[PDB]
This record gives C-alpha cells, structure tokens and sequence, in this order.
C-alpha cells in the first residue's frame, strides 16, 4: 500500500479521481537464518500475523456495511450537517483527507452505527422481495 | 449529501512497529540484516504536506538500541569463555603494560600450564601492595563481577551500513527541511520505504562517522535550556583523526579446554609507546569557532566556555572508540580547552576488558591484534553536556541511544489507514 | 477479534429460536463491529503459544466464511437458499422448530446429517452458477 | 483453505474443456498430546507457524485479485476484456480440445500480467458505470 | 420448507484451548511479571436464561493448563539463579550449644579458582544426609541432601514468589462457562450457567493437607470426589468458613553470605541470635471444631450407618505425611496428627519441621535451596478446604476412615477451576424458514 | 474471444516448502519426533498422460532430510551426560586373558573434593597416547577428541532404531512420484502419481553400502549426476537384496559410576572369556551375483573398457571402511575382501569405536555406551556408493572403488522419485460467454 501515499495532499478532489483508477492497480539462503536465530523469527511472525489480522478487520468492516467487493461504495444514509457543517464544495476542494480525517475523527461511531442499521434495513428488504 | 465509503484513502496515524534490517548486497551486521535493498532506493515526495516530527520519543531508537544490544550478545554467545583465568597473576615490569604469569587450565583436568602474557594496568586489579622490585600478585579486573567472554577471533564487528525497513501496511517519514530542529513541524516531508544507510559505530564524546548536515551546523536537544540534557551537534563539515596503536605486538596462543583457544599478548618487539590520535588542528579550530557561535546564539550574552569533563570513571570522561577490534580510551582535554567571544596529538589508553551498554557484569575481553593499528574517521558531531556570564559546555555521552538518534531524528513510521467517510451526490439506491 | 466472536452472540442461549434469531437480526451487525512486550512473547514459550493461537482464530474464520462463500452467501448473516427441506432430516413442524425450541436443541437434533446438508447447499449453487452462465 | 485439495489435480492429464467440465461439478465439494514436542521444543514450532501463515497470506491474495476483478464468490467468471490473438492465436475450439490447462498455462504466461492488468481496468470502469446509474 | 442458513447462532460445543493469564494492573513478583495483562475492571458476566449444562469438574482440562503454567513459571524463575554445585563438598558438623540444627563447617570455593575459603554455617539436619555414624561433640562428616541426585538451584533472594490473584481468560471466540448453583457437587448438569471472559482471582497458593487463602462455599461445606465408592480418589472438602490458622518461626536469626564464583552469591543462615526454638503454628480451637465437626456430619450423611473417624496419615516421608506450605519463602511441615484426633460427628498448637532443600512437586531431579529471612518468621492463612483420603477396605467395625491426602498439586487448583468450563463457538447453522433464494 | 477466469484449476509449478514428518501409527526418536500419524491404506491417484521433469539431484528433499536428520541427533543428545569430567591422563596396560586396553584413571564424584579409581576397557581406536608405549607395564594415554572437543554421552534409555518415517506436503502442495521403473534420476517421466506422503523411509546411515532400503523394482539401476565427472559418487540400486549378518562375539560386563550429581558414566567393565574380533558374514553367492550384475551394468556405461572393482585407498577409517550402527555399537568393518573382482560366507573383519565424529563435523564427538552380552544384527543390502577413480591414464580400464561422504547421497537413494509442487488453482482462458 507504499503508493497510496503518493496522493497526499491532493485537496481530496484530485486524490479521489487519482485513486478511483490508481487504488485497483496499488493493491494488485541468508534470509532465513535469523528465523532460527533468537527471538527474530517470533517478532516477524507477530508482524505478519498482525497486518493479516488488520486486513481481515477491515475486510469485515466493509462486508458489514454491504460494501464487500467494491472499492468506492454510496451508502442510503443521509449525512448530518452536526457532523460537519461544510459544503460538499469545501470538503471536495480546499481540503485534503488528512484534514476530512481530523475533522470527523470523532464522529466515526455514529456513523458506522447508522451504516449498520442501514445495512440491516436493506438485507430485510431482500428478503422481503423474494 | 449521502455517505460514501472510500477504500484505499491516504491517511495515517502516528504508530509504533517492527523495523526489519536490510543491506546491500565474517561480519556480524551482515549475518543480520539479511534482506538486500533495492538499489536507487524509491523516495515519494508529498505536495503541501506539514507533518510534526519528535526527535526524542522516537521509538525507531529505542528498537535499534534493542537490536545493537540483541546482535552484540548473540554474537559473543558462541564464543570461548575465560572463567577458568580467574587465577592469581604474579606481575613484574617488563623492562602500563606488565609481565604477568598464571597457571591456565589445558585440555585435561589434572594438568595446568605456565603462561607468560603482557597485560595492561587498567585490566589488573591489585590483590596485595604493589611493589616496584621483585612481583605483586593481581587479578583480571570484573572477575568478582561476572565472567569474562572472548570475543571470537573470527567474528568481525565492524560496522557497515544498515538500512531499516518499513514492514508492509506501514511507511517512514522523511523530513526534508533543512536546518531543522526537532520537536515540532516538518514543511518538506518525503515517504520512503527504508532509511538511509547507517553505520552502527559506538563512540562517546564525537561521532565518529555518518552523514553531515546539508546545511549548517545544527545544535539539537530535548529542552536546550535543561541541563540534564544532552546536545547533539550535527556538523556540515567532517574534521579527520586518524588514531593508531604504534605498539609491534606477537600474539600467542594456548589451549584452555577442549576447542577453548585463548588469546593473548605474547611480546612487544619494539619501544614501548603510549596509543594516540592526532586530529588536523585547523579544522578542529574553526569546527568550535562555528560551534561556539551557535551556542552564544542559542545563549546570548554568555561566554562560551569549552573545557574538558569532569573527573570521574575513564568510561565516561574519555572518548572510547573501537579501532579494528582494539577499544580506545582518549583523553581529549586539549581539544575542549578554549573560550568564545598542524596536528593535536591526544593520548590515548587502550582496554581489553570491556563492560559494554552500561551494564553491570557480562564483561567482554578484546584479543590483541598482532603488529600496529591505525584508522582513520571523519568526526561529523559532538555530544556536550551543560554544567549549567559564563556557560560551560563539557564532552560528555554514553547513553548509546543518543548516537543513534543522531541518525534517526528525520525519520518517523507511521501506519496507513486505507478506509475514510465522505459525502457525495449518489445514493445507494 | 474476527467473526461472530462476542457473548452478544452467545446470550439468548436457552432462548426459543425465533426470538435469538429476531435479536439477531438487530445485533448482529453492532456485535460484530465491537511491559508485556518484554516478559511475554520472549524468553519462554508463549510466544509460539499465542501465535499458535491467533493463527488458529484466523484459519478458523476464513473457514467459515469459505463455506458462505461457496454456498453463495456472502456477506448475508441470513441467507436463504433453493434446497428443499427433507423431512428425513427432520419431522417436527415449523412452529415446534421456531417455537418452543432452542438452538442448541435443534444443534444436536440434526448434528447427524449436517454434511448431507452441506453437500446439497453446494450442488444448489452449482446449478445457479449455471444458470448465470447461460442468461448471457 | 484454498482450492488446496488434492482431488483438484487429476484433471491435468485431461483436456482443458475436459477439465474445466469438472469445474462447478467437482470443485466445490473439493473446495468443502504429542503436540507438545513437536512445538515449543524446537525450532519447529517456528517453522510450522510460517508454513502456516504463508499459506493464509497466499490464499488471501488470490482472493484480493479476485475481489479486484470482480470474480468474488464465483468459480468461473465471465469479465469484459476480450480476447487478444497477439496473445495466443490457436482457435478457441484447438485450445479447449486439444490442450491441457498446464501447456495452456505455459503458453500465455508472458502475457499473464498484461491480462490481469486487463482486469483492472475493465472492472474500474464498470465500478464507474455503477455510480453512473444514479 | 426451505433450508436457511444463519451466522450468528447462539450455541457452541466443548473444546480445549490455550488461556492467557490476565491480573490487576495496579501491581520482583514472579506472578506479577507473568500475568502481565491488565484485566478490565467492573468485568463482563451475562446470566443464561433457561440453560442448562454439563460441567465435570474432572477432567477440566483448565487444571492441567494451570498445572504447567504453575510449573514452568517456577522453572523459568530459578533459570538465571546460583547454582550451588560448589558446595556438594564434604561438611563437618557439631551440635550447635545454646538435634534440628548443626553447625557445619565447610570450604568453599572463592571467586578466584586458585583460592578456597572457610565457611561456617547453620544447616538443619532434615538438609543434611551423613557420610558416617554421628558422635554427640564431634565433627562427623555430612553432605547436602539431594546432591547425588543432582544440582541445588539457589532462589533468587530479589525474586519474590508470594501469591497474587490471577485471572485465565480466553482466547478470542471461546467462553467461559460458570456454574453458579451453590449446591453443585462438581458433576453432572447445572442449571444456573453465566458466561465470562476470565475467571475469578485464584491465588497459586501450594499446600499439602490444607487449602489456605481459597475461596469460601456460598452455601453449607461440599464434599467433592470423582468418586466417593472408590476409595482410592482424594475428596476435596469445601468449606463455608475459614479457620484461621498463625504459624511462626520464633528463631533471631543473623544472614551471612559469601561469593561462590564471579557474580554469585550464596546465602545462608549465620548464627542465631536468641535461644533455638521450633516452629509451631497455631490454629483457633473452636473453629476448628466445629469446622471438623460439620464435614463429619456430611460424611456421615454420603457414608450412612458408618462411624467417621479421623486419624493421622501413615508414616512416610515428611513431603507425604506432614502439612508442607510457604510461609514467606520459607517452608513449613507441619504435624497436623495432633487436627485430625476427633471420632465422630484457647488454640491448638501443631509443632512443624523447616526445610531449605526442597523437590517440589515430587520431581526427582529438580532441588532448589531457599534462602534464609533474617529475624523470626510469623504469617496467618485462612483454611478454607480440606483435602482427605479414605480408607476402607476391611471397614472394621463398620467404621470409614479419614486421613489428610496431598501429593497432587492438581487437587489444589482444581478446587478452585471445578466451576468453569471453556467452550467454543460455533455461530454457523441451519434451519427450515419458507423462504427461498429465486432461480 | 472474451476472458474468464478460472478458479480451481489443477495447474502446478515447482516450489521448495517444509514438508512435516509422519510415521505409522503403533523411549526412542524418529516416534517422538514424526508424532503425526500417518493415514491408514493411503491414497495416489495416477496423472493420466502426464509427463514431468524430474531430477534426483538439486532435490531440497534432500536437504530438509539431512537439516531434520542432524538436528534431531543434537536434540537427542543434548539433554545428557557429558564427559568432559573425564579428560583425564589414563594409565593403560595390555588386557590380562592390541585392540582393547585395560586403562586406570581417576574419575570425579559427587562430592567435588572426592575422586574414585575407576578401571576400564577402551579400544584402542578410542586412545591417542601421550608417552611412548610398552614402558613397564602400563603408558599414559589420553582420550581421542579430548583436545578437539567435549565428548557427550548418549543417553542410555533413548533408542536410534531407524523406524520408518514418511514426508508429508503442508496444504496447497502436493508431492508427485515417479511410477516409471529404470528412470536415472533426471529428466522427464512419463508415468507420474500425486501423493500427499512419501513412502516409509529408514534413516539408516552407512558409508559403502546401502542397508535396509528399498529394492529397484526392476533391473540394477545406475545412478549418477555426470558419469564422466568422476567427483560425483554412483548410486546403485539393487533389484535384489544380499544378506549381510554383522556381529560383536565378546560378552561384555557393563559398569557405571556417577561422576557428578545425577550424571551416570556407563563403560565395559569386563570381558568374559576370551576377546575375539568383531565381524559381518555377507553371502557369498548372492554377493557374486550381485557384483557381477553390477559390473555388467557399468560395462553398458563404460565401454570398452575393463571394470576393476578395488579396495578404498588408504586413510582414515571413516573414508575407507564400512560403518554402521548395530544395536548402538559403532563397526567399522573392512571390504576389501568384498571388491576384489574384475568383470559359505565371506567374513569380514570389523573394528569398534565409541567415540563417534558424526557427519563430519568437527568439535561435536559423542560417546556410545557399551552393551553387556554380545551382539548381532542382521541387515538386507540394497545398494552401493561407488566413485569411479577416473584417472586419465588407465589401461584400457575403469576403476570402481567404494566411497561414502555425504549421508545424502543415502537419502538420495529414497526421494530420488519424488518432487514437491505448489498447486497454482487461478487461471485464465477464452471463453465465447461476455459479462454484460
Ligand atoms: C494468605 O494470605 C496472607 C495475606 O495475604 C499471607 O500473609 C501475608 O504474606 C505476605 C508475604 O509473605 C506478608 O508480607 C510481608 O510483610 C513483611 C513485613 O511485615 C511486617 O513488618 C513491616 C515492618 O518491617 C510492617 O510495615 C508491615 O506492615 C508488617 O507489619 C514485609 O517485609 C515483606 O516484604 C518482603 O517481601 C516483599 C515482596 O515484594 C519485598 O518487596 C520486601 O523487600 C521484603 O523482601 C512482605 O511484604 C504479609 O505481611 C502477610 N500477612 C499477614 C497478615 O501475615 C499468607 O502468607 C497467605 N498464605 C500463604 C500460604 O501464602
Ligand atoms: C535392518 O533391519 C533389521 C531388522 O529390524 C535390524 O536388526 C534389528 O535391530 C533391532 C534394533 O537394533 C533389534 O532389536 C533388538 O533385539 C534385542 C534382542 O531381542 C531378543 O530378545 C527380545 C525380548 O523381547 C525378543 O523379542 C527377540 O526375539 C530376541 O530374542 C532386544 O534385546 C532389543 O531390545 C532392547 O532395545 C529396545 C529398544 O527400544 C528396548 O526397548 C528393550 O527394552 C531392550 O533394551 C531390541 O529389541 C533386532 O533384534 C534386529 N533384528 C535382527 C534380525 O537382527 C538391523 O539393525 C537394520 N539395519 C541397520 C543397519 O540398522
Ligand atoms: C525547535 O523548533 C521549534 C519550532 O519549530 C521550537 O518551538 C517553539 O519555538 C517558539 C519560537 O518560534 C517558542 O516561543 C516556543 O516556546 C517553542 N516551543 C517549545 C515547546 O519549545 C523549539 O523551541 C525548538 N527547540 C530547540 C531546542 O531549539
Ligand atoms: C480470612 O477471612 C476473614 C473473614 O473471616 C477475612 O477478613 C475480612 O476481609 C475483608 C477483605 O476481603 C475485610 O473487608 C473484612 O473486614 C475482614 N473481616 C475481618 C473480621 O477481618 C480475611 O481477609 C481472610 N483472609 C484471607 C487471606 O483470605
Ligand atoms: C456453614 O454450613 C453449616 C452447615 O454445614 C451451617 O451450620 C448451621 O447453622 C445454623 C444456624 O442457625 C444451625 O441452626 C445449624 O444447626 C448449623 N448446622 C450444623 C451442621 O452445625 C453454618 O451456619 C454455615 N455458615 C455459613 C456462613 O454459611
Ligand atoms: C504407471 O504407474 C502406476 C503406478 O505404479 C501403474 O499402476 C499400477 O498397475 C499395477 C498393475 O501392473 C497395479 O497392480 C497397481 O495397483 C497400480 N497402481 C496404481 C497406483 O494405479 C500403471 O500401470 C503404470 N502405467 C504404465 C503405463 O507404466
Ligand atoms: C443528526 O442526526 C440526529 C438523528 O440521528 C438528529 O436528531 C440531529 O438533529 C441531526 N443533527 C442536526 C444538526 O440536524
Ligand atoms: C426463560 O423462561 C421464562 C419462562 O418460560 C421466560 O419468561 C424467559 O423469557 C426465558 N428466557 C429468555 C431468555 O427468553
Ligand atoms: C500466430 O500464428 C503464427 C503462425 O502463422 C505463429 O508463428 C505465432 O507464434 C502465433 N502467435 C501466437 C501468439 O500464438
Ligand atoms: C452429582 O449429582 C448428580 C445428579 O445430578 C449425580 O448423578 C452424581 O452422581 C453426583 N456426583 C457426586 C460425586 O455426588
Ligand atoms: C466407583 O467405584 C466403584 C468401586 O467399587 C465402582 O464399582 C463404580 O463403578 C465407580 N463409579 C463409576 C461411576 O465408575
Ligand atoms: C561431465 O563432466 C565433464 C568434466 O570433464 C564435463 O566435460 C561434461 O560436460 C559433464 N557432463 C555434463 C552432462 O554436464
Ligand atoms: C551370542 O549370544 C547368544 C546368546 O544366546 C549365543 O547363542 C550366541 O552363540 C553368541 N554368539 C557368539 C559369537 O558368542
């Protein structure tokens, strides 16, 4: 994921169309002696196991809210005007995601509850039309 | 107007990994470090990015200390042990160096042997009252502390460049600004996947080798005006000093145990002369000059007054630096000898028996090189130490984490956060 | 942790099954969501230990979600599917299994053809992928 | 797991429209102490858990470019990329009928990263196509 | 109608897994370092409504994971400690003026191998094996117990291995089931089951005949056995009240210590600076009366028409006959012959015998040597369970005979896990609905 | 003409992963190791019309073999008793009835201000002498290896016994065989099986011949990486083995001391009766038979040319004898008796060792403890390691004389017929099906 970093500072807008195509490409003898050499093997495996476990955690996260397989995903929820009270032209322009990050940092929860509850309203809906 | 899911966002957050060691493509920084590094090295610079940097509290120098230490004991571990030289020494002058004879142990266990071996004064500890006539009876210094280790004669811990690298899912921040200081905001930040190659040389008072400033010279502490701290002065000049042992050793050898060969001075062909660097006198003049103008700009209307360490144990008031395996102790008083507003020869002691890392025990002894030895090194910095009209600037130093920090303060690891929130103009539906 | 790992989905034990499945289906989702580096996991065995179970914990969660994947289920919590129920299986009627009846009864009421089952669910999804081939 | 079971080999003696015929029939039903020395007494305690992981970093990467392409949750996937003859001119009917899947694999396996680049950018596009339904 | 599958489903099936031991984080504690994680104040427990469960509480294989934890952490404590080979040398002992304690003599080795020192130390005879038949006055020759088995491991005098409460947690997706009937017997189903994160705080208390500093019964003392027909199985009285119970080493004593090899120092008791005293513990007389007098009455109640008759162990080794605990790094045996006097359904002094060389868990193998405390020793514990073994067999005059038990460190640890069980989750299942998937 | 991707496609490429090791179900080592059992009437399905490039040599088989094969004797002898204590001057006399000596030292005890006068029978091979000998009636002598390294004693209770063991993929590869008879090791075969173990494999060590293995299906088969280069060793596979009985007439009186707490010393205390030498008797026709077959089978190899089977050139005895472990007794046995021809037993006479330098390595010596009684064990030859003397003047002739080295060129002797594969399910092909 180096390359992604390459969009930092981009006024959000930029980097957004910049990963929209950039984003699919990014994710797509002597070396092993220290393995048996004290505790080195042990601190690799804590690190491989650990990016596995973030990978995962993420993954989850997207198929929770019904976003599983895509890289951009729309949501039904509505956004709240308490969370920020920016235009979308101030948000997409002027503003870049470390900034948007900070801005709703504390804001993450709510939101993730309303996507979860969006999500159980659609899967009753599908079960509904069958 | 609706919520968007973004995969992929370039965000992150400040977070703490493990680094891994790499090089490019015998000697214990090469056994390690096993992973070869790209050569033109990948270095991304970000736009209009401002990101805030700490010098201290940066935990790539903590996990190097860690590995310096980790490699160090592993590679003397394998080695021939010395316990059984614990032995009564009978010492005489040879004509700092004595003539001291001991029963060593041999490969069987009703039979010792009689060796003859040179040692220096600082490695023998009087058991008795030392006479100037006839012989006194000595012991090797720390052997009521803990045992001796030999390093291994065929292991080499000459420091070579080392690279640390970001694990995947993770990055390194490079602050690009220079003439900057720690603690604070960065204007010109680059994400490199490995930093610069960094060469693990262990000193006390100068930094005997590394990278030079790009621009001025910088005076770098925690908090300048605590005088508990430490100062890290980064040059934009090296200053050369060459150090040599002018001392014709014959190495001789005995067996101690069964494969155990131990190591020592057997004879001195020569004169009988004392270890010294010689650093070029101009450069080290105007080196301070530069310094002492930064000080006096960072303390206006003092005196900057230069002048050797206080007295106190050789390991902390000496600059000690190993010279091809051979660890040197040199008094460098007449180099700190000066106030602010065609060689300095410095002596020199040299040590075989090394208590390393500041611990207590676990004590290290240096075979003897046969012949002289001589290095040179570019001294790129100094480490002062405030007493705190006039202000006192001493050498000082041995917390080992501050060398490396003299290498690591530009970089910071920071963990990527490929999701984030948006709103667009695009339901669901 | 990864999966259903959590006692929101453990309670309702002993519950009837259509009232753990209706909390379910309001829980589920917010369930899921949510100097020991020198002491431990050095110098001793517990590093190999905690490895051994936190690969463990993974493989098993990839099991799973393999077998919804393959029975055409993903990312559903409930999924409903094209196979017929065989009253071999089971003979109580839908109200006696929905009412009045936990999960772990039902568990081990029809433990002995739960891979007869499974075969079904994958021969089904195999005649959808079919189907999906050819309406092209 | 992966398509790691032994039974998805025997197939690569047969033809490729041979063997891929057993693909949606076979495939998914393949697809489906002492313990105390062999680890934490050794180094193969260590060695286990990297086989073990690197298993799951392998079988989790197939399925990341399966993600990408838009092949999630299927065994064959039909995408939108067509057919290139710079990349292998033999006719559909002499590929299926008188090769198998290894000499197939040989044979276009210098143009394997060009297709999947392919990939991505057919299923970009068809991400946008989405959006565009608003 | 049609199969539906759910993930998510309430229900799980019995499993083994490793636990990770969890303590308070408000604080040279062996259990202290081990146990690192912080546990969560105010923890986690939900009540099952209408469950009902299988515990065994043998065959839990909790006991047996805390069995090794227990050992390995001791083993792994002494690792970096003295050796005290050096001193498997002939020593030359006299009574010491003003049977239990000698003073030996002894030369040691020095830290330079050329040099050897005199040693002069107090060692007590249960430490002591001789090399030839003792004269009353003169310097017989002895050697330490246990050195031709094999090496004597100092503890660490900075290490310190007093009990703490510690909590076994489970891994992610495992539970922990807690029967909560008062009245339990420790087998068979429970109809009161809440699950938890990590267990109660258990001390690693080790005891032989005694259960001290445990948990106390809700209700009225349970008698526990795998089973109480086979006589052969150690019952585990629990008990709904403790007795308290004061044991004391009244020796002055004066700590000397010497170098052994470089870096290494070797403790040892000098002198004594009062008279020489036994230890003796000191249990409450009514307490522990009535305490005897209510598990007789419950025997009497699983053994009807017999007479319950407590007696002291049969002769053996101290390790097997005496009640052993640690009492501030020292260890005690103690004579409890003088406790388990009664026949049927102010204190009591109970004289007790000290030890530095101790082979614990019955290892052969493995010694350690326990420094000597300066001053004199005193600690009080709470006994809150029994450990008894029954002979029958020839049941003479239609009696059942009780003695204290021990041996198994597992009994001890399992009278504190035998409410837990560690289950697995299982959240994919299947079941008929009336709707199905279109085609 | 559009693309489909394809998931379970039964594709393969070569990669190098640990293999763990199983042996069959129902102390010792090769059981406590190898736990997992294996699986009861195992499963090979055959690759019909599946042709595969196979090569012997460059087989990380091989390497994982020798790496798990080492690795588990020094955890074996870790865990006892070392006899470094004993690197003492030995006072040592002709035995009262030179092969063996009657040799006087003092031994440390328990206690370490106490030494014991312990007597013992060592053999000679196992003594370097300090003075020179037959000076009155007793020489000082010293332990051979003493001054190179510490010597480890092999623990008593623990067994070497080569049980079979059998190599298993890990998940997501495979191992193929090579079912076709007389391939020479390289190049491709034409009648290949996936299997998820390898056969029952022993892990007996010799240095001449190849014992308790596995028989060639059909012919004798001449293996070797370049048979021009005269550096690489000959594998020889027989179809027929030849029965080779070894044994040790000498009915010993075994005694032990401690030496330290808890650490036991075990030697021969005595010899009852008189002292014989060791010796293995290999038939004698089955032997012809078999040399002669090989020589005929060179001679495809060779030809023109004279084939000379000859002694080893002179040298140490681990280069130049036989050596096997029989009931833990180390045999140095002495063939020359054996490859004496040029295309009722043959006794061959055997030296002992207890002093063990394994697997070349030098500074890790090890001491076998005696066994009272005699011993004898009796072992199936399968096959021979053969170096060709490849001089560049000869006359008209080839020399083939026994050579060992390497242990691995006696595990190449089993894996020589298997590979290991990494199973790659994802491709892609024309399909005539769009996504639309
Ligand atoms: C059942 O449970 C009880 C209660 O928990 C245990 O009894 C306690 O055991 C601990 C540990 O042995 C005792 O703590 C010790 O107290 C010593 C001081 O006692 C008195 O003296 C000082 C003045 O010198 C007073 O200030 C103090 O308040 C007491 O009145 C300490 O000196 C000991 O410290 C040693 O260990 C610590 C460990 O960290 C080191 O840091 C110290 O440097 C030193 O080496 C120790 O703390 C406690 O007093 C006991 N309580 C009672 C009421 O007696 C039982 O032992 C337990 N049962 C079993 C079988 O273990
Ligand atoms: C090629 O393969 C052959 C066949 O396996 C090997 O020869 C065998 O080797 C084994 C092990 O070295 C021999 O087994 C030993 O036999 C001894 C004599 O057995 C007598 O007494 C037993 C008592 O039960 C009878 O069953 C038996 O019939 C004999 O009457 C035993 O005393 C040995 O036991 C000792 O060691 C074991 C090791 O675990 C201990 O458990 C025991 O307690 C005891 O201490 C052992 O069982 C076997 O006899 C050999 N067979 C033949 C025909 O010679 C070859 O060695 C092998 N080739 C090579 C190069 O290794
Ligand atoms: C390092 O540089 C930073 C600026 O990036 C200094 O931080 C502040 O500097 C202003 C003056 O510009 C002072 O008024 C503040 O008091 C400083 N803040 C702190 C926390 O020090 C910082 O002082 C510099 N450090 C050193 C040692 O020079
Ligand atoms: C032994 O039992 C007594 C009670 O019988 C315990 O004493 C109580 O301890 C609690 C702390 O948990 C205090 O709040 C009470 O005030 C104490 N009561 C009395 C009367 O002392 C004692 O702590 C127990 N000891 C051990 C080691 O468990
Ligand atoms: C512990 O259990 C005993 C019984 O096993 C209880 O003793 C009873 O106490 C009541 C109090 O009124 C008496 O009437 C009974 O006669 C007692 N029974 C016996 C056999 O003595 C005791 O009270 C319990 N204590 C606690 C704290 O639960
Ligand atoms: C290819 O090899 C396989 C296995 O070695 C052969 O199959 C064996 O054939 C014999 C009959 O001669 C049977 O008794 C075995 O049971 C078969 N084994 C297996 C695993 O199938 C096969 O015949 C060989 N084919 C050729 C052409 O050589
Ligand atoms: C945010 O949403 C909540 C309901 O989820 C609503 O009550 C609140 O008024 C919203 N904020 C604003 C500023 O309208
Ligand atoms: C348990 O049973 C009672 C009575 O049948 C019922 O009221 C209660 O709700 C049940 N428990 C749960 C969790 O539903
Ligand atoms: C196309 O066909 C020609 C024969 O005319 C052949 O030489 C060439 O290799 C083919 N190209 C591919 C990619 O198969
Ligand atoms: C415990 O109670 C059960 C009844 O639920 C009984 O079957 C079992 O035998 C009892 N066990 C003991 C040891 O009393
Ligand atoms: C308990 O021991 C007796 C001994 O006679 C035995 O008959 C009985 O079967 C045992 N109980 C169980 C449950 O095994
Ligand atoms: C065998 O070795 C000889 C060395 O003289 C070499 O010339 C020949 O090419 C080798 N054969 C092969 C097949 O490599
Ligand atoms: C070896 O001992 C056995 C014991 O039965 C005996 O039969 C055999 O003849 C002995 N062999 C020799 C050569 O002494």
């Amino acid at each position: 994921s180096f390359g992604f970093l390459g969009a930092a500072g981009s006024t959000m807008g930029a980097a957004s169309i910049t990963l929209t195509v950039q984003a699919r490409q990014l994710l797509s003898e002597c070396q092993q002696h220290l393995l048996q050499d004290g505790h080195w093997g042990i601190k690799q495996l804590q690190t491989r196991v650990l990016a596995i476990e973030h990978y995962l955690k993420d993954q989850q996260l997207l198929g929770i809210w019904g976003c599983s397989g895509k890289l951009i995903c729309c949501t039904a929820v509505p956004w709240n005007s308490s969370w920020s009270n920016k235009s979308h032209d101030e948000i997409w322009g002027n503003m870049t995601w470390m900034q948007w990050d900070r801005e709703i940092s504390n804001y993450t929860n709510t939101i993730y509850r309303l996507l979860e509850d969006s999500q159980n309203q659609q899967e009753q809906n599908e079960k509904d039309l069958l | 107007l609706w919520v968007t899911v973004y995969y992929g966002v370039p965000v992150w957050k400040d977070a703490e990994t493990t680094l891994f060691c790499a090089s490019d493509a015998r000697n214990v920084w090469a056994t390690h470090c096993c992973v070869p590094t790209d050569p033109n090295p990948q270095e991304m610079v970000l736009e209009n990015v401002t990101e805030n940097f700490n010098m201290w509290k940066n935990d790539m120098v903590e996990q190097m200390h860690e590995d310096v230490i980790s490699l160090w004991d592993q590679s003397l571990k394998p080695c021939v042990k010395l316990t059984p030289l614990c032995v009564t020494l009978e010492c005489r002058q040879v004509n700092e160096i004595k003539n001291c004879s001991f029963n060593a142990t041999t490969e069987l266990r009703d039979k010792k042997q009689k060796v003859y071996a040179l040692f220096y004064r600082l490695d023998i500890v009087p058991l008795e009252e030392e006479r100037k006539g006839n012989s006194s009876k000595y012991r090797l210094i720390n052997c009521n502390t803990s045992a001796i280790t030999q390093a291994c004669p065929k292991v080499t811990f000459d420091p070579i460049p080392i690279h640390y690298c970001a694990p995947a899912g993770y990055a390194i921040l490079k602050c690009n600004n220079k003439t900057f200081n720690g603690t604070g905001p960065c204007n010109n930040v680059s994400t490199v996947q490995c930093t610069h190659g960094i060469k693990p040389v262990v000193s006390t008072q100068l930094l005997l080798n590394g990278s030079l400033a790009e621009g001025e010279i910088i005076i770098r502490s925690e908090n300048l005006t605590n005088n508990v701290k430490t100062i890290i002065v980064h040059l934009n000049e090296s200053v050369e000093i060459v150090c040599t042992r002018p001392n014709n050793n014959t190495v001789k050898s005995i067996r101690i145990g069964p494969g155990q060969w131990f190591y020592y001075t057997g004879d001195i062909i020569g004169n009988i002369r004392q270890a010294y660097c010689n650093i070029k006198k101009d450069d080290w003049i105007r080196t301070l000059q530069r310094v002492g103008k930064k000080l006096a700009e960072h303390f206006p209307r003092r005196i900057i007054n230069f002048t050797q360490p206080a007295g106190g144990d050789l390991e902390i008031t000496t600059h000690s630096f190993n010279c091809r395996g051979e660890f040197f102790y040199c008094n460098t008083s007449s180099l700190f000898n000066s106030t602010y507003n065609l060689d300095i020869t410095i002596p020199c002691r040299i040590k075989q028996i090394i208590n390393m890392w500041q611990r207590v025990g676990q004590a290290m002894y240096a075979p003897p090189i046969e012949g002289n030895i001589t290095c040179k090194s570019n001294i790129t910095g100094l480490l002062l130490v405030r007493d705190g009209e006039t202000e006192i600037f001493r050498p000082g130093g041995g917390d080992m984490r501050n060398n490396w920090r003299s290498e690591l303060y530009k970089y910071k690891v920071v963990e990527i956060k490929p999701l984030g929130i948006a709103p667009t103009r695009c339901k669901r539906r």
